[PDB]
Formats: structure tokens, sequence, C-alpha cells
């Protein structure tokens, strides 16, 4: 088998540029065409372009021509996709893919990288705000409002790690304008609210924000 | 004296890595008295020694014909490296040197257009399916016909014709029984050119 | 370019039933270059079938593909629980390579009404000038539901954002979060904040409300 490992998540302002790598390990590199496929959040798959490393001649879908440059370094077995003049409509996951047959024969996408989320966002690495969702009345509900944070994503635990039964961390919403809001809730027995202490552990890596807000009636 | 002609590899062979491209050095008008011929191959300047020489083929004009084949690397040909063949025979005033390489010029992607048969041709028992390939450069290109993975072989393709804008075009004609066409069968025109992604593309043609 | 159209958008079947997924091409194409892929959330597509009908190595025999011309079909004879994802068809005979919109397979279960909870804003948030009222719909099926916000018994518009969780791998239900974002000024101008939920598993709509500061 072949192993396709891409670079990490990228956050860019509009107009700037990004360059995603894709190192191939295991099999022979030069003879097999590497393609780039992108997927906007919640949407389907779109082929961006491709290149045969041995020949160094990239090709692109018409909509990306003049904006994307795809290259391949044979000495390090690494394919690159560079997108200049980023637009917000370029916010997508990007996959590199191959490819069982050598160049010249029509082939499918058998090997895939893990994907690279590219966010085109104007906000700044803003820490989250943690607001409680207090219970108010058999079964009680409480939670945590993680509002106006940046960027994706955050971790939400409950009591360090002792609470998982009934946790619902919802997917974040992109507010107008430019901020990610998210709720994380728990259903617990009402006949136990005045006994165990419920603590919501929100953690934000791109700002080092370890918040532990207690949620009490 | 003997003449020398140097031929490029077949376009399919340079575009497909599973195939072996080769440049061919043909020597014609070799006399019966002096048949021995020596070959010297030079890639971009440096001499190579991996070329093979096929046995002499006696021709029907009282002369022999010697062929030497040098397998080339797909990238080297496409990147414009030059291949030189020096022919030395004990009857030439001086050894003859011939050289070929790729055409030089910005490559252009081939546009592929399948054309159904004219309604006036449905009177016949066989029908002509047309594949127009225009706007490509250089002229090195390969065209084939298939039908759901199976090769259609009763086809002819015109040689490349230089167009008014510097690019090239050609036509390929596939002949099928009219019943197969009326039955709604799907035929495909497979085109191979260096300016295509993965050197490949194909268009389908069907009655509707 | 070639346009692949997949039907339907969502397919709701139970584990063990048969599944059929269609992929209509805008024009006739060679069946030798039609592929089917599967994609789970947060993962890259996995190749299921290529050549319209040939099964990839290490793919269970319950996956089969067929079709030609403009009509291609992926059938799963007997659905396993890990078969509930989204499926893509893709042609690769001519550049650009194109994918259909995708079809999502979800688990069909019995109807489950939601538990409805409403959360008033927290005092620490009202210092910033914004008030968020959150309404939780918990563990319900099917996914389709109507969540309307009422402020002083007046229907709201343009100030609510929803969010649906993924189908729970344990009980096959969904949960929905709806957030009503107002300003501190507007929030203090009214008293009654209600969340009214309409769902199939509910005879009459359920309402959860509170009074500002009470
Ligand atoms: C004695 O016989 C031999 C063998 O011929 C055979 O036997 C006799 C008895 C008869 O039965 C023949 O019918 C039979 O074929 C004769 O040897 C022949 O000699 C002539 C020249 O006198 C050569 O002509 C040249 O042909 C090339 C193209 O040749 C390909 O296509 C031929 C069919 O059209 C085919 O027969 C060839 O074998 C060859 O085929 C290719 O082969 C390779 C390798 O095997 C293969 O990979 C290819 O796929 C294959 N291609 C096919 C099959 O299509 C042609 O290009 C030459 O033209 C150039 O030179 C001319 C001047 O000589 C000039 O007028 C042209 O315009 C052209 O000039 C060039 O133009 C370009 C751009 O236009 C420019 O960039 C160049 O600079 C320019 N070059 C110049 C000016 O020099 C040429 O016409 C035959 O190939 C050759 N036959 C064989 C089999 O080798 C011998 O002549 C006889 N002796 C006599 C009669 O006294």
């Amino acid at each position: 088998q072949v192993q396709l490992v891409q670079s990490g998540a990228e956050v860019k302002k509009p107009g700037s540029s990004v360059k995603v790598s894709c190192k191939a390990s295991g099999g022979t590199f030069s003879s097999y065409p590497i393609s780039w496929v992108r997927q906007a959040p919640g949407q389907g798959l779109e082929w961006v372009g491709g290149i045969i490393p041995l020949f160094g001649t990239a090709n692109y879908a018409q909509r990306f021509q003049g904006r994307v440059t795809i290259t391949a370094d044979e000495s390090t077995r690494t394919a690159y996709m560079e997108v200049s003049t980023l637009r917000s409509e370029d916010t997508a996951v990007y996959y590199c893919a191959r490819g069982i047959a050598s160049a010249g024969t029509p082939d499918y996408f058998f090997y895939w990288g893990q994907g690279t989320l590219v966010t085109v966002s104007s906000a700044s690495t803003k820490g989250p705000s943690v607001f409680p969702l207090a219970p108010s009345s058999g079964t009680a509900a409480l939670g945590c409002l993680v509002k106006d944070y940046f960027p994706e994503p955050v971790t939400v635990s409950w009591n360090s790690g002792a609470l998982t039964s009934g946790v619902h961390t919802f997917p974040a919403v992109l507010q107008s304008s430019g901020l990610y809001s998210l709720s994380s809730v728990v259903t617990v027995p009402s006949s136990s609210l005045g006994t165990q202490t419920y603590i919501c552990n929100v953690n934000h890596k791109p700002s080092n924000t370890k918040v532990d807000k207690k949620v009490e009636p | 004296g003997p003449s020398v002609f140097l031929f490029p590899p077949k376009p399919k062979d340079t575009l497909m890595i599973s195939r072996t491209p080769e440049v061919t050095c043909v020597v014609v008008d070799v006399s019966h008295e002096d048949p021995e011929v020596k070959f010297n191959w030079y890639v971009d300047g440096v001499e190579v020694h991996n070329a093979k020489t096929k046995p002499r083929e006696e021709q029907y004009n009282s002369t022999y014909r010697v062929v030497s084949v040098l397998t080339v690397l797909h990238q080297d040909w496409l990147n414009g490296k030059e291949y030189k063949c020096k022919v030395s025979n004990k009857a030439l005033p001086a050894p003859i040197e011939k050289t070929i390489s790729k055409a030089k010029g910005q490559p252009r992607e081939p546009q592929v257009y399948t054309l159904p048969p004219s309604r006036d041709e449905l009177t016949k028992n066989q029908v002509s399916l047309t594949c127009l390939v225009k706007g490509f450069y250089p002229s090195d290109i390969a065209v084939e016909w298939e039908s759901n993975g199976q090769p259609e072989n009763n086809y002819k393709t015109t040689p490349p014709v230089l167009d008014s804008d510097g690019s090239f075009f050609l036509y390929s004609k596939l002949t099928v029984d009219k019943s197969r066409w009326q039955q709604g069968n799907v035929f495909s025109c497979s085109v191979m050119h260096e300016a295509l992604h993965n050197h490949y593309t194909q268009k389908s043609l069907s009655l509707s | 370019e070639i346009v692949l159209t997949q039907s339907p958008g969502t397919l709701s079947l139970s584990p063990g039933e048969r599944a059929t997924l269609s992929c209509r091409a805008s024009q006739s194409i060679s069946s030798s270059y039609l592929a089917w892929y599967q994609q789970r959330p947060g993962q890259a597509p996995r190749l299921l079938i290529y050549g319209a009908s040939t099964r990839a190595t290490g793919i269970p025999d319950r996956f089969s593909g067929s079709g030609s011309g403009t009509d291609f079909t992926l059938t799963i004879s007997r659905l396993e629980p890990e078969d509930f994802a989204v499926y893509y068809c893709q042609q690769y005979g001519s550049s650009p390579y194109t994918f259909g919109q995708g079809t999502k397979l979800e688990i069909k279960r019995t109807v489950a009404a939601p538990s409805v909870f409403i959360f008033p804003p927290s005092d620490e948030q009202l210092k910033s000038g914004t008030a968020s009222v959150v309404c939780l719909l918990n563990n319900f099926y099917p996914r389709e539901a109507k969540v309307q916000w009422k402020v002083d018994n007046a229907l709201q518009s343009g100030n609510s954002q929803e969010s649906v969780t993924e189908q729970d791998s344990k009980d096959s239900t969904y949960s929905l979060s709806s957030t009503l974002t107002l300003s501190k000024a507007d929030y203090e101008k009214h008293k009654v904040y209600a969340c009214e939920v309409t769902h199939q598993g509910l005879s009459s709509p359920v309402t959860k409300s509170f009074n500002r500061g009470e």
C-alpha cells in the first residue's frame, strides 16, 4: 500500500496564499499521477487538478486555472498544491489522491491523504467565552455555551472525563459575521443535581484557553 | 550512397509509462558489396551504448536496409532532449549524422468533439462515426475507438494537419453497422496527448 | 463537462434491508470508467467499485455495481451498520473528473419524540450586550422538525441559528440546538421567551418558556 500524509490545518486571510504538501511513502512515486480533490463543508467532492511527478506538467479544472499551482518533488516524494489569491469560497478540505495504474492509463482514486482543512477567515485567534446553560424545572438538562471563539475547533469535556453518558457537543455555527458559536449539553438525573458537581471543560488550543466553568441551578 | 532517416517514437509509447518508446535510425540504399554498417548514438551530446541493431532486411531494389533502435526515456523525449544517430559505412565520403527531438513550442491541449453520422448516410448498411481533434501541439497524438471497454478496430485516422493558428487537427472515422448505431450503443473516442491530464481523455458518441 | 446526478438525496433504511443508489449521467459514458466511493464523516473517500461493476479488493460481496449508458446503480444487498454513510459516483474517463452530489444512507428507526429544554441567558453574558436563548431538542427521530421562537408570544425571524448533531451510533436519534441571539436592550424589552417544537412524534406542539428574571 501507499501512505499519503498531508500537512496540517491552515488559516488564511483573503488574498493571501497557502501551500499544502502531500508526502507519499511506500511505493514508487514518479510514475503515478497525483491529483487534488476538494470538498467544501457539507458539500460534495470537486477535482482541483493533478500532476505526474515524472513529467512535471500539471493540469487544472478551468475554474481553478490561473489560481492553483500543483508541483511534485521527486527527491522527497512530496506533491504540493499552492492556491494564490485565496477567496472565502476556497474554504474547503483538500485531499491528495492516487492511483494504482501508472501514467497514461485511466485510473480511479484508490489512495487518499487525510485531508487538509483550509479556512479563509478574517477573524483573529480569539479565545472562547464560556456561558453556562443552567438547569431549570425526572430528567434535567444543562450545558455550556461556547460563543464567539476562533478558530475551529475546541474540545469540550465534562468533569475532566468522568461524564460522557448523554453528552451532545453540537457542530459549530458560523455566525454573521465571523465567529463560531457552539453548545454542549448533558442530560443528567434531576434527583442528583444537588449532589454531584457538573463542570464543563472547554479547551482552546489556538489561544491556550483552558476554561472550567461550573454549571449550577 | 546510402541514405539515413531518423524517426521519432510512437506517441502512445512516450505517453504511457507501461510502454517503451524508442527512436529508430533507418539506413536504406546499402549496397551488396559494402553491407557492414556501424551505429553511434548520442543523447544530448553524451554517447549511449544500449541501442540494438536489427538484422539487415534485403529489399526489392537490389539494396539492403539496416535498422538501429534506441529506447528512450519518456521524460527525456518530452523535455526536448536531442537524439543523434551517426551512420558510418565503408562506402560513404563521410559518416552521416541525423538528429531529431520534440517540436519545441508551447504545448496546447487537444479539444475532442464526437460527431454523429449524417442523416443522409443512414441509407447505407454501415455508418460513419467521426471524432474531431483540434487545437493541439505538438502533432504527436494518438486516437483510438472503444465501446464499453472493448476496442473498436475498424477505424482510420487522418494524419495531423497544420491549422491556420499554428495548432494541429485531425479526424478519425469509425465504421460500425447501422444497426449497432440505431440500437443506441455507446462508442468512445480515446485521445492521448502530452497536454492532457494523465495524457488521456475520451469522449462518447451515442444516438439520442 | 459531464454531470453526474445522484438519487435520492437521503435514503432511510433499516439494517438488513436492501439499498439501491442511482447515478444518472448527463450524457452517455463508457461504463469502464465509472467508480463508486463511500465517505464517513471526518474521513476521506474509500473506493468501493470501479469499472461500473468491478468490486475493489477487500470490499464485502454485498456491494455490487451495474449499469451502462447514462444509468448506473450501486446496490447493497443487506445493509450492515457501518454501511450508513454518504456515497459518491465518479467518472474518470475524461477530464475534468466529476462526482455526483452524493447520497446519504441513514438508519430508519421508530419515531421518537424529542425532549425539549430552554435555557435563559446567563448574567455574565448580558454584560457584553448580547443575550443568547438556547433551545435543546434531545434524542429524536426522524430528523425533520420545526423549531419556532416566540418572544412575548410573537413569532421571531432572522435571529435564530440551528445545528443538528450526527445520528447517534447507539440509538439512531438526532439532537438539535437552536440559539436565539438578541441584544441586551431588546432582551430586556420583553418578558416571555418560548421555544415551540413541532415534531412527528408529538400530537400537539410542545412549548417551553420562561420569564425574564424569574
Ligand atoms: C530501395 O527501397 C528502399 C525501401 O523501400 C521499400 O522497398 C522498395 C523496393 C519499394 O517497394 C518501396 O515502396 C518500399 O517501401 C527505399 O528506402 C526508402 O527511401 C525513401 C527515400 O528515398 C524513404 O522516404 C522517406 O520517408 C520518410 C517517412 O518514412 C516513413 O513512412 C514510409 C511510408 O510513407 C515508410 O515506408 C517508412 O518505412 C517510414 O515508416 C516509419 O518507420 C518508423 C520506423 O520503422 C516507424 O516508427 C513509423 O511509425 C513509420 N511510419 C509510417 C509507417 O507511417 C519521410 O519522412 C521522408 O521525407 C522527408 O525527406 C524527403 C527527402 O528524402 C522530403 O522530400 C520530405 O518532404 C521529408 O523532408 C522532411 O520534411 C520535414 C518537414 O516536412 C523536415 O523537418 C525535414 O527536415 C525534411 N527532411 C529532409 C528535407 O531531408 C522520406 O520521404 C523511405 O522511408 C525509405 N523506405 C524505408 C522502408 O525505409 C529506397 O529509397 C529504395 N531505393 C531507390 C528507390 O533507389
